[PDB]
RNA sequence: AUAGAUGAGUUUGGUGAUGGCUCUGAUUGAACACU
RNA sequence: GACUAAUUACGUGCCAGCAGUCGCGGCAAUACGUAAGAGACUAGUGUUAAUCAUCAUAAAUAGGUUUAAAGGGUACUCAGACGGAAAAAUUCGCCCAAAUAUAGGGGACAAUUUUUCUAGAGUUUUAUGUAAGAAGGUCGUACUCUAGAGUGGAGAGAUAAAAUUCUGUGAUACCUAGGGGACGGGUAAAGGCGAAGGCAAUCUUUUAUGUAAAAACUGACGUCGAAGGACGAAGGCAAAGGGAACAAAAAGGAUUAGAUACCCCAGUAGUCUUUGCAGACAAUUAUGAAUGCCAUAGGUUAGAUUUUUAAUUUAGUCUAUAAAUGAAAGUGUAAGCAUUUCACCUCAAGAGUAAGGCGGCAACGCAGGAACUGAAAUCACUAGACCGUUUCUGACACCAGCAAU
RNA sequence: CGCGGCUCUGAUUAGUGUUAAGUCGAAAUACGGUUCGUGUAGUGGAAGUUGCACGGGACUUAUCAAUGUUGAACAAUACGA
RNA sequence: AAUAUUUUUGU
């Protein structure tokens, strides 16, 4: 448990978009027909909302999980089956929706390859 | 239902106790000096950020707790809730 | 869209039914359109939007209601009074036609015939008392209203 | 459904119709009830219509989804927080009795506390310390404690005027030949002796009452 | 620990047995009676005493009934005040 | 459905149960199992 | 096309429901029986 | 005969016959067969068959599923339906408005799309609380086995009563010392936890939701969800362990008219561990999941705030009510007012059956008719009667006594 | 000519419907005289019955050993069922 | 307080 929390302050320092607004080169999304770049207020903390810092915490517990259900025993834990497939869904909801709200900004493209999160994660239907 | 009950059983020991024609005094530790109550030196309620410790003695009406007379528990919440929050 | 315009037409039942002088409703482009229906048609007092909190009764019409801004614009809400008149309420029943499963339009022709207590299409006849609202170019209008102006439209609900 | 379809309100409505018209068609209709015209100008009221009650407090400003808009509140004062801490610093003061039975209602009309505690028509209780504090510190814009020292001294030398009177008035009527009653010490004494007395009849009848519990937890029928 | 609850509302509040049962006295001492034949014996001196009081017990007139208990009626007056009310 | 009516269902499953027991082994021949 | 919307018998010790069946209305490129 | 407009007499006697439905006929039948009268249609009149309507009786308009046919065992989820706020582009959907209308107008709503917004849904800040789940280990009361040629020396246990049975090869009872398996006392509550199934000794390790309070963050990312896949009580199959206790089977002793039974002496699978199969349950709240909304009171669970005494308040759960709703019983955080979406129902019986097929080692599961026979099946309530049903009230009803048969 | 489908028929054999008047028991409805049903696995001429877990459509059908009080004297022009 | 023998049938 200690380690589940320590990562999610890795997750938002390394995803956080209050940190990767500066890190990365084009971050946002390519502007529109007609809009234009406007300044918007400042945030008043960190960024813990956005859906790379989710779908990061997200790929922390499916790893933690997925790691005890392949223990010794691990098999035995039918209860959990459902816990994993709840996480690699809700997973693939944020990465059906970050997809096409980031229209392939490469901020989207950070959190995959940092991630390892390939087309199999949210595209198709997953079956466990 | 008005729920009653008699009140003799406080209003007439306060006309027993006025009967007896006695003040009350400060507690003495242990020659009787028996100071009354009722004075402008002691009963005083209000004060000023300017008296000090050796004014502190008169007054009756304090508004912290006695530490040595609150529970464990109860001066562990004074500690975090009316105490930490005041540096 | 317009399952606001279905849940309205539960909630004003439901107030009028349980007899509260008061009632709110979520503030809303389309909401305040049927209100001023209902209003413009004599079913309900007054219509001011306000805060969580009803505003103060003795000043309803003299309420001065802040803007409407991104910084309150989530609390905001439509305060309506409703009417009761010889111990029975001015608003009874408000059921519903067009509901998020099917969108019911009707044409000039068609509520011309459902103006007089003839049927037509989904609909039924207008009886004394009746009344039904639609949503039209010229804003949500009675079908007396539609029928004079000579337009037509999606159908809201019926009122009695 | 227990209830009852009651039609109290409408019995004008109902009695103008019956009234109206008679049964045998072809005749005028009977004159109608007597009370029938007393009322006709004095319709009923609107009931059972729930408002927004009186709001006494402030409500929750920062609820964004409030509930119990159609409940009364409570009535709260400026006092019932004065009347707290004098009545706890002073609790044998409830023993004082207090009479809450109004006469007429007029009590509050010949009040002025700018005078003293000392007003017409109320004892001297806790309650003028609490309107003279109340009115000292706000007119003359005192502190609560400020107030609260000046208008509870003035309470102290008007109670112990009041208990110098019964000591001297006694003692300066037996100086010239005058003789009183039991005092309330003697008489709760004697109430004492009568009830004490009842208790030893109770508690000597249920000790030899144990005494045969003890004995019989053992048998000793045989006689030996 | 939890307070007493607010009974359901009930047909009829009342007590079964409203005045006490009286025990026959006289049962208690024919059981002395039998306890000195068990241990002493029958035709011995010792349950002499004991005998003999069996006998006056049987003579002696038994008491006269008390006067009924009126608990039923007040539980009558406050049912549907104490209870959530009266069902039927 | 009331207990009444479900024991005319509860007949018609065992009579059901004890009849393809007893015709197991001849369906165990004609390969109709 | 603005007059066009209808019921009855029958389960029960009985009441109220549910749910069938039957009759009431119109008709046939009809058949049969008596005419 | 009634439905259905229109009556008597005689004969017949559950026979002969009538009948669309309910029904009629057992020796004074308005119902059968004659005679007369009466009611009606008319060159037509009846009957049979068929179709529509009756039937909201497959309900798109326009139904319903707590107890009457009918809610799937579960919810994560692909497709698919449905789903905020304030603006804009496009379609010109929708409307004028047709005649399958050229070309336009109106802009509320609708579809695709764009920019913003924070009320929905989510994330962070170790919450508290908690028998969800899993791994490796242990603890204890009782039980049982072995030994001490223990103490003691004739009974014990069983049942309503007994018998089979145990014991002189020393039992039961009372101890000592070694083991051996599974169980979970109190705490304990209308309490709590999980999608459900279900989860209650204890330590360490391990795992996903959820709830309260404030702030911050993302900015509609949401709900439902055929199918597939996963999970799924006890019992069961397969393999290897374990085996104290309990106990289907098999077996014996009693009870009884008979007794496979209920009871008893004993007792194998099985229950437990590990790895698979299996997928049926009163898998229940007889009530799918979810959203919006409707007046109070008394308890209770985990929090929060406070003038922490005692009152507010968020999310649950449980009793009793109002308006209301319902066939009623009753519900009343819903079985109400509405909406979304999936599953399912269309008289009884045959039947959840047959056949072909699919899954499985098997047991069985999924899916799923028709023929034959009917006018009824079915629900809630009301008042009684009954109860080897409770508490009472009368009576030679009984007890007791005397007399008699 | 072969394969597959389809119709009819088949010794023998199974289920179900109907039929007032037969035989054997008495399972359910009351605590139905062993609580009844659901699932599953056995068993018995038959209905039934047995193990294991589960449901109430059965026990909310619940109704005092807290035994129930000298709660401020008395007399007065006060007070007066 | 923890008690429990048996007792079928009715055109
Ligand atoms: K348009
Ligand atoms: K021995
Ligand atoms: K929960
Ligand atoms: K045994
Ligand atoms: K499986
Ligand atoms: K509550
Ligand atoms: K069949
Ligand atoms: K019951
Ligand atoms: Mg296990
Ligand atoms: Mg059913
Ligand atoms: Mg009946
Ligand atoms: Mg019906
Ligand atoms: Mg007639
Ligand atoms: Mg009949
Ligand atoms: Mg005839
Ligand atoms: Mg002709
Ligand atoms: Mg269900
Ligand atoms: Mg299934
Ligand atoms: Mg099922
Ligand atoms: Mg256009
Ligand atoms: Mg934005
Ligand atoms: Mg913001
Ligand atoms: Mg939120
Ligand atoms: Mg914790
Ligand atoms: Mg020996
Ligand atoms: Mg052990
Ligand atoms: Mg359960
Ligand atoms: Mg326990
Ligand atoms: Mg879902
Ligand atoms: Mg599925
Ligand atoms: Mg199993
Ligand atoms: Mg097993
Ligand atoms: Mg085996
Ligand atoms: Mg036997
Ligand atoms: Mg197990
Ligand atoms: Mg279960
Ligand atoms: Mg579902
Ligand atoms: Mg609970
Ligand atoms: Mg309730
Ligand atoms: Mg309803
Ligand atoms: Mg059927
Ligand atoms: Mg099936
Ligand atoms: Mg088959
Ligand atoms: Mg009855
Ligand atoms: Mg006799
Ligand atoms: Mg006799
Ligand atoms: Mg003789
Ligand atoms: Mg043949
Ligand atoms: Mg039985
Ligand atoms: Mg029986
Ligand atoms: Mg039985
Ligand atoms: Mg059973
Ligand atoms: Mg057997
Ligand atoms: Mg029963
Ligand atoms: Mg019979």
């Amino acid at each position: 448990k200690d380690r589940k929390h320590a990562n999610i302050r890795r997750c938002i320092e390394t995803f956080g978009r209050h940190i990767t607004d500066q890190s990365l080169e084009r971050p946002t999304p390519p502007l529109a027909r007609g809009v234009e770049p406007k300044p918007q207020p400042v945030r008043a903390g960190p960024d813990t909302g956005s859906s790379e810092v989710q779908i990061a915490i997200l790929t922390s517990k499916i790893r933690a999980l997925s790691k005890a259900l392949e223990g010794h025993g691990g098999n035995r834990d039918k209860n959990n089956k459902r816990s994993l497939r709840r996480l690699c869904h809700k997973r693939q909801r944020l990465l059906r929706y970050m997809e096409r709200k980031e229209r392939g900004s490469g901020r989207w493209h950070h959190m995959l390859e940092t991630l390892g999160l390939t087309p199999a994660t949210w595209k198709g239907q997953i079956t466990l | 239902i008005t729920d009653f009950t008699s009140g003799t059983q406080h209003g007439l020991t306060l006309k027993k106790f006025q009967a007896l024609n006695i003040p009350i005094s400060t507690p003495s530790e242990i020659r009787p000096v028996q100071r009354s109550v009722f004075e402008a030196d002691t009963d005083v309620t209000a004060f000023s950020p300017d008296e000090q410790i050796q004014e502190a003695e008169k007054r009756w009406k304090f508004s912290g707790p006695w530490l040595a007379g609150m529970t464990p528990g109860e001066f562990k919440e004074y500690l975090a809730k009316t105490v930490r929050p005041k540096r | 869209g317009i399952q606001q315009i279905t849940n309205m037409c539960s909630h004003l039942q439901n107030a009028s039914r349980a007899r509260l002088g008061l009632t709110s409703l979520p503030n809303t482009k389309y909401n305040l359109a049927l209100a001023l229906a209902l209003h413009r048609a004599g079913f309900i007092s007054s219509i001011t939007r306000g805060g969580p909190h009803p505003p103060t009764p003795e000043a309803l019409m003299t309420y001065e209601p802040e803007p409407v801004t991104s910084a309150n614009v989530a609390t905001r809400r439509l305060w309506v009074g409703l009417k009761y008149w010889n111990e029975e309420p001015v608003l009874k029943e408000l059921k519903p036609i067009s509901k998020p499963s099917r969108l019911v339009t009707a044409s000039l022709e068609q509520l011309n015939r459902v103006a007089r207590g003839f049927p037509a299409g989904y609909m039924k006849g207008l009886q004394l008392g009746e009344c039904l609202f639609v949503n039209t170019d010229r804003g949500v209008l009675e079908v007396r209203e539609a029928v004079e102006r000579k337009v037509g439209g999606l159908v809201l609900c019926k009122v009695k | 459904g227990k209830g009852r379809i009651f039609q109290a309100a409408k019995v004008y409505q109902r009695a103008s119709e019956a009234a109206a018209t008679n049964i045998v068609s072809g005749l005028p209709p009977r004159n109608p009830p007597l009370w029938l015209k007393a009322i006709e100008s004095i319709p009923p009221a609107e009931i059972n219509t729930r408002p927004y009650p009186i709001q006494h407090s402030p409500p929750n400003p920062r609820a964004r989804k409030p509930r119990n808009l159609f409940r009364p509140t409570k009535i709260v004062y400026p006092e019932d927080e004065l009347r707290r801490d004098f009545y706890r610093d002073h609790p044998w003061e409830l023993a004082r009795p207090r009479m809450i039975i109004e006469l007429d209602g007029k009590d509050a009309r010949f009040l002025d506390w700018s005078k003293g505690l000392r007003q017409r028509g109320i004892p001297l209780s806790g309650e003028s310390v609490v309107q003279r504090q109340l009115w000292l510190m706000e007119n003359q814009g005192m502190t609560k404690q400020e107030a609260y020292d000046k208008a509870r001294h003035e309470f102290y030398k008007l109670r112990q005027l009041e208990q110098m009177e019964r000591r001297i008035a006694v003692e300066e009527a037996r100086m010239v030949g005058g003789y009183f009653g039991k005092d309330l010490l003697t008489v709760g004494m004697e109430l004492e002796n009568k009830t004490y007395e009842s208790w030893k009849k109770w508690a000597t009848t249920e000790i030899a009452r144990q005494e045969s519990a003890r004995a019989s937890m053992y048998t000793n029928v045989v006689d030996n | 620990p939890n307070k007493p609850i607010r009974l359901p509302p009930l047909k009829q509040l009342r007590v079964r047995q409203a005045n006490k049962a009286e025990e026959n006295p006289c049962i208690a001492v024919m059981s002395s009676v039998l306890a000195c034949w068990a241990s002493a014996g029958y035709n011995s001196a010792g349950c002499a005493t004991v005998e003999n009081a069996l006998r006056a017990c049987m003579d002696a007139p038994k008491p006269a009934p008390k006067p009924n208990n009126t608990i039923n009626y007040h539980l009558s007056r406050f049912q549907e005040r104490l209870t959530q009310g009266k069902s039927k | 459905i009331s207990v009444r009516r479900q024991k005319k269902l509860k007949i018609k499953k065992k009579k059901y149960k004890k009849l393809m027991r007893r015709t197991r082994n001849e369906r165990r021949k004609q390969d109709r199992l």
